[PDB]
């Protein structure tokens, strides 16, 4: 939404036309920077075929390789924040009471006694299987 | 100014009429607010609040 | 506009000027959020809306009084945002 | 004249303009086609091939970056922060650019003197990246630090810049793995070497060694050991 | 000009602490002395000389009688005290003040014979072309950034409680106390031979006072302090003066400071400082005291501790009200608070027609002064 | 030590030395005097807050009214008169949503190069 | 924490005063010396750095 | 660049016709004075080859003699103190900390009870002997 009205406000200048390819260039320098990242977690998304907590550690991965670029973290940071307030909602609903549901089987934690369950170690969280020991 | 204590009058007077509860200070300071475009929704909402 | 809506405070609690910075706060915030009206401005809405309310408590006599003094308010030619401030009595009674 | 101002504008911008810019080092600054023009034409077109080299190196670089962040973690830090004062270099080419359209009348000497000023910022970070071609950390940060090492205090800012930018994964590193020993490394960018070692629960055996020559020169040697404690 | 060219003269209690303006410390401050010579005969010491004052008589003192031109803070002779006057402007600055205004000090609390009398001597000897005699308690109160609060001066002379508001003093409000410093040092050698040590020697009884203020410290709570003594704290001190005699602190470190408080260690029924502190703002108008409680300033050369500033404000609420804000206001340096007070008005732009001249002194004389 | 700070106020500011700072404490001095011979902060602040709603800053109003509050909450640790200190920075005090931070800033962007080139033009 | 939350209502209220002068400034109020007297005196200051400043 | 922005500056009149010799020698008039005084400036750095303090005497031995026209005393003052602030830095942290950092042998005293100090005379000092003791 952000980078589609960015591109209807210089065209208010375009009425007025003075924009060069060079100018035009320069208003272009931020949103390759977010959209090249954009693009690269992209591509290693298609490559994995990855969901539920497969995504996750996808996406955990790149806040720490995108540390010491500050502003193309933000982006990578954000994305896992989104992709983590779902995850552990329905790991908190499971803290409350006792619901494990696996619509789609975005959660690892399959059910069956004995209280089995299995976890899976196809997916997991954020963190590794310590976390899901507990 | 003689129009305005006239019309300050008529503003009692229909406010009496109404037994809404205010008297001439309270209403002079309320005319100022809604002259100056004030909402007046969100205003008797402040009132109703301050007569509690 | 400050200086106003903080005197209505004082004036409505009988409390002085500092007094009434709890509330202060608390008016402050809902005139902030809904600063400007949101409604339309039509003056005809509320006289309807006021004689509907006479007519409602069979008070007709103080109806008709009303629309002399309404028609009073309009034709001195003083007020200018004379919905909001009938609009503002009515909310009161 | 006004098409000799276009033609090295495309060559600040990029490469090539009104004729072919290929060559890098085959080059005779640019091709006439003809000669029977002025000779004034020799020296403003070594002024034009001189930017668009300096713009160039830090472009190839640029082009090089691209990676999910492999061999290095400071690599691409340092590239970051010369795409941010790569940044800064088209704000100054986009106003050489407003003087040709109607707001007026162009001439090259004022131009060249509005990219005289550039030119001590984008020449020595074309010297900055010839000290390293490597990604691998504690040698980059020892490569900006050479540099205020160097006189001349208004490249000194400049370096200064790329300095505390370069750094800010490494003291990232330090202050967490202080207080919790938290770590991340894994080509060992960091100027401790943690842990390559088999694992074996301890009794004095070396795990954890510093391997000397991923040193910082904004750290020195009986800091480096003190922190490793 | 006069923004760095006007003299600043704080004619103190005991020491003339003279400099230029546009600095925060007096450029030579010593205690003010004369010496007669009483048959003159071959010198001995410094050269051929009609009399040796200042810092050429505090040099050699037992060759020489000492007279202090100002004593108790007020000038006692005139002859002798413009001789100082000679002694600060020539010596221990050089500049003529016939170029150069000098901004010269008062007491609170001098009689107006005495007012006219230093106008008399600054126009017609020194031949100023203008100077101005303003208030010590103003100044001090101007150092430390007010207009309005009670200063206390305790300095080497008589001890000043000062209620000024917005410049303009209360003339029933400042009470004339006999506590001095000069008073606290003779009460410290008196108690130093219930140890045993005894002066005799005028050299050993100067240093007397500055370990008054040097070795000598405040805590909090005196009356627990020598409690805590009986269980034998660390707080005793022991200064080596080359010589057999020793200056020892630790039973009379505490009972010094407290002799602010109880005159009676003097051996009087007098006020404390407190005491005077509190009777001074308790005559003051209703509507005015509560500006004073809050602009409590410190100032003169005896509240010169590392301590002295809380203690003051722990023990001034016990006696006063407590609906009211009471706050110690204390500059470590105090000393030169009236200096830097004097030397911060010549650079005052709100002083440039309060100047007392010589023209204005030819049209009405020495009560020119009344202003 | 009113004399220190005043001197370190002075030197502050500008973050031949002698000559300026004894202008800058002269200035300083000359106006605190001037100024002094010459309600509570909370409705002040209150005032101030309001403003920031009016121009639609309701964030930042939020967290204004917040800390304000904290610092009421919180018995003082290192400030004695923290009234005054709220006081003084009183006293120097002063979708369609998306295209609006987007339409100022490319605004300001092309602004500053509009005086960057009046000040190349200028020079010749 | 106390300075911290002061430089915050600093830059809301748009004083911009950092962390140094905010120190200063801090020791001068708990002086006893009045806000409106000191606003004042910084307004001063600051015309007066920038005017200096400009001539530089 | 403070010469080639005031060439610039005349140039701009020359965007109109106008120019002969004379008309733009009120402008060399000035620059003539600055650079001859440079060029003698320029030859005692080159060929000494000089560094340290000793480049601080020729600077200010060429300061007392050209006091003849102020516009020519005033640029080897702004030279004499672009060479000596950074010179001054570097005492100054000496004789304030006690550490010193010379990768080219920045200062004349030179590291390396009884470990000695060796001060050169090849970057012999613009102040005094007596002073460069203390």
């Amino acid at each position: 939404k952000e980078y589609m009205i960015l591109i209807s406000q210089l065209e208010h200048l375009q009425r007025q036309g003075l924009l060069s390819l060079q100018k035009l260039w320069f208003y272009i320098q931020p949103t390759l920077r977010t959209m090249e990242v954009l693009a690269s977690i992209a591509t290693s998304l298609n490559k994995g075929e990855c969901f539920g907590g497969a995504t996750l550690s996808l996406l955990h991965d790149r806040t720490f390789g995108y540390t010491g670029d500050s502003q193309a973290q933000e982006l990578c940071l954000y994305l896992t924040k989104a992709a983590s307030a779902p995850y552990f909602d329905i790991l908190e609903r499971w803290i409350y009471r006792g619901i494990i549901n696996d619509p789609y089987s975005e959660f690892m934690v399959e059910e069956h006694w004995d209280q089995r369950y299995t976890i899976v170690q196809q997916q997991i969280p954020s963190f590794l299987q310590k976390v899901a020991d507990k | 100014m003689s129009a305005v204590r006239e019309t300050m009058d008529v503003l009692l007077e229909i406010s009496r009429l109404l037994n809404t509860g205010l008297d001439m200070e309270t209403l002079s300071i309320c005319v100022r607010l809604c002259e100056q475009g004030i909402n007046p929704e969100a205003l008797s909402s402040v009132i109703k609040e301050l007569r509690r | 506009p400050n200086v106003l809506l903080q005197n209505l405070c004082c004036r409505i609690l009988g409390k002085g000027e500092a007094d009434v910075a709890q509330q202060f706060q608390y008016a402050v915030r809902v005139i902030g959020s809904n600063f400007a009206p949101t409604v339309e401005r039509d003056e005809f809405l509320v006289t309807e809306k006021i004689k509907k309310e006479f007519v409602r408590q069979r008070r007709e006599a103080d109806g008709a009084l009303f629309s002399e003094l309404h028609r009073k308010l309009q034709s001195q030619g003083v007020l200018k945002n004379r919905w909001s401030i009938l609009y503002l009595l009515l909310s009161l009674s | 004249e006004t098409s000799l101002v276009r033609d090295l504008l495309y060559v600040f911008q990029g490469i090539d303009g009104k004729f072919v810019k290929m060559c890098n080092s085959e080059n005779c600054y640019k091709v006439d086609g003809k000669v029977a023009v002025s000779k004034s034409l020799k020296d403003i077109t070594s002024k034009l091939s001189e930017l668009g080299w300096l713009h160039n190196k830090i472009k190839k670089y640029t082009d090089q970056r691209s990676l999910d962040r492999a061999f290095g973690l400071v690599g691409q830090s340092f590239c970051a922060a010369l795409h941010q004062e790569l940044k800064e270099y088209y704000r100054l080419l986009s106003v050489l650019h407003s003087q040709l359209q109607v707001e007026s009348s162009l001439t090259l000497r004022r131009l060249l003197v509005w990219t005289f000023d550039p030119k001590i910022r984008l020449k020595t970070l074309a010297a900055l990246v010839d000290h390293c071609q490597g990604r691998k950390g504690g040698e980059l940060a020892s490569a900006v630090h050479a540099y205020t090492k160097t006189g001349d205090p208004y490249m000194r800012s400049l370096v200064q810049h790329i300095l505390g930018l370069v750094a800010y994964p490494i003291l990232n590193f330090l202050y967490r793995w202080i207080y919790d020993g938290e770590l991340e490394d894994t080509y060992h960018e960091f100027f401790v070497a943690s842990d390559p070692v088999v694992k074996t629960d301890r009794l004095w055996h070396d795990k954890y060694s510093l391997r000397k020559s991923m040193i910082p020169s904004f750290m020195t040697m009986d800091q480096s050991r003190k922190v490793l404690l | 000009e006069d923004d760095i060219a006007a003299l600043v003269v704080d004619n103190g209690s005991g020491m003339c602490k003279a400099g230029f303006a546009g600095d925060d410390a007096p450029r030579a401050v010593f205690p003010s002395i004369v010496g007669r010579p009483r048959h003159q005969g071959v010198m001995v010491g410094m050269g051929q000389k009609d009399s040796y004052v200042g810092d050429e008589a505090q040099s050699k003192r037992g060759i020489l009688t000492l007279k202090y031109p100002i004593e108790h803070g007020i000038v006692t002779n005139w002859d002798d005290m413009e001789k100082i006057w000679h002694h600060t402007f020539y010596n221990e600055l050089r500049v003529a003040p016939e170029e150069h205004p000098v901004l010269l000090t008062e007491a609170p609390l001098n009689p107006k014979a005495n007012r006219e009398k230093m106008t008399q001597i600054m126009f017609e000897t020194f031949n100023t072309p203008a100077m101005y005699v303003a208030i010590q308690a103003v100044l001090s109160l101007y150092a430390s950034g007010r207009t309005t609060g009670i200063v206390m001066d305790s300095g080497d002379g008589v001890t000043h409680t000062v209620p000024i508001y917005e410049g303009y003093a209360l003339p029933h409000a400042i009470l004339r106390l006999d506590l001095a410093g000069r008073d606290l040092t003779d009460y410290l050698m008196k108690i130093l031979t219930e140890r045993g040590y005894s002066f005799t020697t005028t050299a050993e009884r100067e240093i007397v006072r500055d370990i008054k203020e040097k070795l000598c410290y405040v805590a909090l709570d005196f009356e627990q302090e020598m409690a805590t003594a009986a269980s034998s704290s660390s707080l005793e001190k022991s200064y080596e003066l080359p010589d057999g005699q020793v200056i020892t602190i630790g039973n009379e470190r505490f009972r010094c400071p407290e002799a602010l408080f109880q005159p009676s260690f003097l051996g009087m029924e007098s006020c404390g400082i407190h005491e005077t502190t509190y009777n001074s703002i308790m005559k003051c108008d209703v509507d005015i005291r509560k500006d004073l409680y809050a602009n409590t300033v410190l100032s003169g050369g005896t509240t010169m501790y590392p301590g002295i500033a809380d203690r003051m404000q722990k023990e001034i609420t016990a006696l006063a009200p407590s609906t009211m804000k009471i706050k110690i206001i204390a500059p470590p340096e105090r000393k030169y608070s009236v200096w830097i007070g004097g030397s911060i008005l010549a650079s005052l732009s709100t002083f440039q027609q309060m100047w007392i001249s010589k023209q204005e002194y030819d049209e009405s004389g020495p009560s020119i002064v009344h202003r | 030590s009113i004399t220190k700070l005043f001197g370190d106020l002075c030197e502050s500011h500008m973050v031949s030395k002698n000559r300026t700072k004894q202008t800058l404490k002269k200035l300083a001095y000359d106006t605190l005097f001037v100024h002094l011979f010459q309600l509570p902060v909370k409705n002040k602040i209150i005032m101030l807050s309001f403003n920031l709603r009016i121009c639609g800053m309701s964030s930042e109003a939020d967290r204004l009214e917040e800390l304000v509050e904290y610092l009421e909450q919180s018995n003082g640790i290192q400030i004695s008169d923290l009234h005054a200190v709220l006081e003084l920075l009183v006293e120097l005090s002063g979708v369609q949503v998306f295209e609006a931070d987007l339409g100022t800033t490319v605004a300001y962007q092309e602004l500053e190069i509009s005086t960057t080139i009046q000040r190349t033009l200028q020079i010749m």
